[PDB]
């Protein structure tokens, strides 16, 4: 149960317990996971008076390629305990690409334990700095709307799907966050873009009591706000007569919204009078919820260009930055949320796992052994290696962080990265120029409708016979079935190589399936990626996904606004 | 060659069998007529008259846990069941004893009873199921880096997961894909490949046990 | 220093105490109001909330036979309760397992209940003390040539003998003498000489719970 003062004092106690907690964390991790096969290769049985030393002296640092076969084994019909243990409920994918190939990583309920405690922790620190009403709400542009089963029959996916569909999410987050504006259905609605507009709407419907605006990214907020600048005429009209726009066509959400709709003339007059005042949207974020005392986002790294427009969006509202870490292994919590975006430093939490940092100080790159958490010298930049329950043991994620200070007994971490740049020939191609090419040429059909395609990803299914490649699209707006059917056909027509033709024209692999998804899905992808515990080098996102990709994988399915195989063929 | 006093449906005997096979020994499997128990059985464990009972060199080892431990110690040269540390052996022991006490009784309720014991039995099944899953953290096996003592103790129950699946009117997998699936991974090794009798056979005779007494 | 969560009339706790004192370890004992179980104890076993519990190096050790096995494994250089052979270990384990089945239940039935339940329990315990008599045959101690695993396991039941003798108004000595005889024989070990509280009091505990449930 939530409290700020005790929770902060146990944090002061824990952070001060940084070495003790990191090592004990190792102990529970090894003891819980003694049976792992890599470990048998490694020669480890637990206990001993050199558990940490044995830890760093017996098993080599793993890479995604080496990880991929076993994890592949956990997902493709052989429910198999591997580099972690018990068959994981869901699986993850990290930024960059494993040889350009997709990457698969383990998930467990511990991700929820850590997630819950971290948000409780952070909300306590933030509300400490930024107090909120007990009876208010939070504008959360959050989404976890897609559920599907991988080929093996084991669910595979995103941190968000699992975090909001987890039985514990509603109960766990009810006390420590302000009541969500959006009905859980709209959040889990089969149409995310329609859900973004609706989310804007829901978010916009009780603002008098809003404590803050939420998106995990400054650019996320940027999307919601530019989109805000992309639909309020329609918004006022939809809400005005009490009849929602023809733009949204999914029944669960439509029925849900119509439950809360009636004709009200005046509000239009009001909304209309104020938003005109903005000189072109200067700091409208405070204006729409006049009482939020902050803007919650991740505004560093790949987002540094985006904070000013968010500031441009936020106006004079303070910018608070999100804690760092993922289900892959959480890392740090922002003890000092009120800090400026250009100086945001986040405090590592000790039991999330056991991490080590690989230095860069020789030239580029150099050869120094990984050293202890506080052993890391101030001011220099170290890449991050982590051992946790996330199934990832001693793995090189290849991204650099800089330590600038210490909170109590723990270090403070800052990031300046962009992309985790080590790339090798990818197999989920269809040369990326061609994948991008396909999206570009086909999307022109969607470009006739005053909307430009935003982002995309592709998939390969070995379950179906013949297997069908699945391409997904993030876009500016809603359109009917015919055009997207033409778009699928066009993607098919687009990969110009002699091979794709030999196959598909032959029949050995099925008609390319265009499962047009909804907007923000890639945005979610970005949002979980930059946030992962490592360093800011986490945004060169994967184009095509094979059996081994996962984070785009829960996202692809339930919210397929349109799922169609080529009319051609 | 070692003589295994075993029963076709008995889980624990299945543990014995999976253990000897997993390690790397060639032994003889003996089925039994409880109606007409063999002279060897009656001499080997007269009071209990229960299986498993392995006669090795002329020395009979009853009990599945006792027999798996025995397979381990008489022949501990390649695929060791227990971890080297005493506390580790301890964890395997505590957990194996665990599948064998509360879990066993409850599943016993899930296939052999009616009325309230059935409903109670299913509930205890889930509550128990999460706990074993809960201690697991995320461990591929239980006893050692590969096949283990606790692992040996609970694997035979993999056969019974299908029975619980329909008879218990429950899904051990939808709520806990983890355990049954763990068993599926454990079904790639030859030991469980041939040790555990067909899932369908176990379920049908189980229903039959229900038919024979009221 | 090792710490033990113990109950004054706990044969189980006594299993632990006899074992630890037996090897050669200085330790601490803490009595438990089971009505209010200890934070260290609840931490040891959150669900069972059952003793005896030995804590070493920060790890709670649970279950009686497990605790004694823990005793042998904890300091493997001076006093072993087990014989060198694997089969011997198996015989001892088999017998200790015998100690925990119809035997615990049997005494539990005689001191525990009355009437219809009582006689069933009476014949069960006499029969059990008798089979025990048969396996004992001659040995000073069953666990092996010297004080062993099982010795610690079932010697502890002897203090309750007074209770069983009076409640069922029996005299287990005439039908099976060597058991009780050997029991006070084992009383000589410094392991059980101090760990186990007096019989009149245990019997008294038996008087008190019997007083409540009538
Ligand atoms: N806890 C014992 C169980 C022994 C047991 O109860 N066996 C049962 C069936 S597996 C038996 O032999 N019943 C005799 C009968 O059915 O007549 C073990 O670990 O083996
Ligand atoms: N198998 C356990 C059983 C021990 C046992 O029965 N302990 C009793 C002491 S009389 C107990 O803790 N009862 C507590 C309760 O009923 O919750 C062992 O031998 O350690
Ligand atoms: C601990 C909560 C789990 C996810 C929290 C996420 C949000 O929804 C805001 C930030 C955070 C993204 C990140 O910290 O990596
Ligand atoms: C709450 C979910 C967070 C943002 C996670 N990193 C995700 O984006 O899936
Ligand atoms: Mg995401």
């Amino acid at each position: 149960t939530f409290d700020m003062n005790r929770v902060i004092d146990e944090f002061d106690e824990m952070t001060r317990n940084a070495h003790q907690v990191q090592k004990q964390t190792l102990k529970e991790i090894l003891l819980k996971n003694q049976s792992a096969i890599y470990l048998q290769n490694c020669g480890l049985n637990g206990n001993a008076t050199d558990p940490e030393e044995a830890f760093k002296s017996m098993v080599p640092l793993v890479t995604d390629v080496e990880l991929e076969p076993y994890i592949k084994r956990m997902v493709d019909g052989d429910t198999s305990p591997i580099l972690t243990g018990h068959p994981v409920p869901a699986i993850s994918l990290s930024s960059g690409t494993s040889q350009g190939r997709p990457k698969f990583i383990p998930f467990t309920d511990e991700l929820m334990e850590n997630t819950l405690q971290l948000f409780r922790t952070a909300f306590a620190f933030r509300n400490r700095d930024f107090p909120i009403d007990d009876n208010g709400k939070a504008l959360q542009f959050i989404f976890s709307s897609k559920q599907y089963i991988s080929t093996g029959g084991v669910p595979v996916g995103t941190a968000t799907t699992n975090v909001y569909r987890n039985p514990n999410f509603k109960a766990g987050m009810k006390s420590i966050t302000s009541p969500s504006c959006s009905p859980d259905e709209v959040i889990f609605s089969p149409d995310v873009h329609q859900a973004l507009y609706c989310h804007l709407l829901s978010g916009i419907l009780f603002r008098d009591q809003v404590q803050y605006v939420f998106a995990v990214f400054a650019h996320g907020l940027v999307h919601a706000f530019r989109t805000f600048e992309q639909v309020w005429e329609e918004i006022v009209t939809d809400i005005k007569d009490g009849v929602l726009s023809n733009r949204i066509t999914v029944p669960s959400v439509r029925t849900a919204m119509s439950k809360l709709l009636t004709p009200n003339p005046e509000l239009a007059e009001t909304i209309r009078t104020k938003c005109m005042s903005l000189s072109n949207w200067y700091g409208l974020i405070p204006a729409l919820f006049p009482n939020a005392k902050y803007v919650y986002g991740i505004m560093t790294g790949s987002m540094e260009p985006y904070v000013p427009k968010l500031r441009h969006y936020a106006g004079d509202l303070p910018l608070v930055s999100h804690d760092y870490g993922s289900s892959e292994g959480w890392i740090a919590a922002n003890v000092t949320p009120r800090l400026s975006p250009e100086e945001a430093t986040f405090a590592v939490i000790p039991n999330l796992g056991y991490f080590e940092f690989l230095p860069v100080s020789e030239t580029g790159e150099g050869e120094e052994k990984p050293v202890g958490l506080t052993q890391v010298k101030i001011g220099e930049e170290y890449e991050v290696v982590i051992t946790n329950y996330a199934g990832l043991y001693r793995y090189r994620l290849g991204d650099v962080v800089k330590v600038i200070g210490f909170y109590n007994n723990t270090p403070q971490l800052k990031f300046i990265c962009r992309r985790n740049l080590i790339l090798s020939i990818n197999i989920d191609k269809n040369t990326e120029r061609d994948l991008q090419l396909s999206v570009e040429s086909a999307a022109k059909r969607l470009s006739e409708e005053k909307i430009e395609v935003i982002d995309f990803s592709s998939y390969i299914d070995v379950s179906t016979d013949p297997g069908h490649y699945a391409i997904f699209w993030e876009i500016s707006g809603e359109t009917n079935e015919d055009v997207l059917q033409d778009c699928c056909n066009c993607l098919d027509r687009a990969f110009i190589d002699a091979g794709y033709v030999s196959s598909r024209k032959c029949k050995t692999i099925g008609a390319l399936e265009l499962r047009v998804v909804a907007k923000g899905t890639f945005r979610k992808i970005q949002e979980h990626f930059l946030g992962l515990g490592s360093s800011a080098g986490q945004f060169k996102m994967p184009r095509c996904v094979k059996p081994s990709n996962a984070k785009v994988l829960q996202i692809l399915c339930e919210n397929v606004v349109s799922s169609y195989f080529s009319t051609a063929f | 060659l070692p003589i295994l006093l075993d029963y076709w449906p008995s889980m624990f005997g299945m543990r014995a069998r999976v253990a000897l096979r997993e390690k790397g020994v060639e032994f003889e499997y003996r089925e039994e007529d409880f109606s007409n128990k063999s002279p060897l059985l009656l001499q080997s464990n007269p009071i209990h008259k229960k299986i498993p009972v392995l006669v090795h060199n002329g020395k009979p080892v009853c009990e599945s846990l006792n027999v798996v431990q025995y397979v381990d110690e008489a022949w501990p040269e390649k695929n060791p069941f227990f971890p080297s540390d005493p506390y580790g052996r301890a964890q395997a022991r505590f957990w194996a004893d665990f599948v064998d006490k509360k879990f066993t009784d409850a599943q016993f309720k899930v296939w052999g009873k009616k009325g309230e014991e059935q409903e109670a039995g299913k509930k205890e099944f889930i509550e128990a199921v999460k706990i074993l899953e809960s201690e697991l953290g995320d461990k591929p096996y239980f006893g050692g880096d590969s096949f283990g003592y606790v692992d040996i103790s609970l694997i035979t129950f993999s056969s019974w997961f299908q029975a619980y699946e329909k008879f218990g009117n429950f899904s051990i997998e939808s709520e806990s894909p983890k355990l049954i699936a763990w068993a599926k991974r454990c079904m790639e090794k030859e030991s469980v490949s041939k040790s555990l009798p067909d899932s369908e056979k176990i379920v049908a005779y189980a229903a039959e046990y229900r038919k024979n007494n009221l």
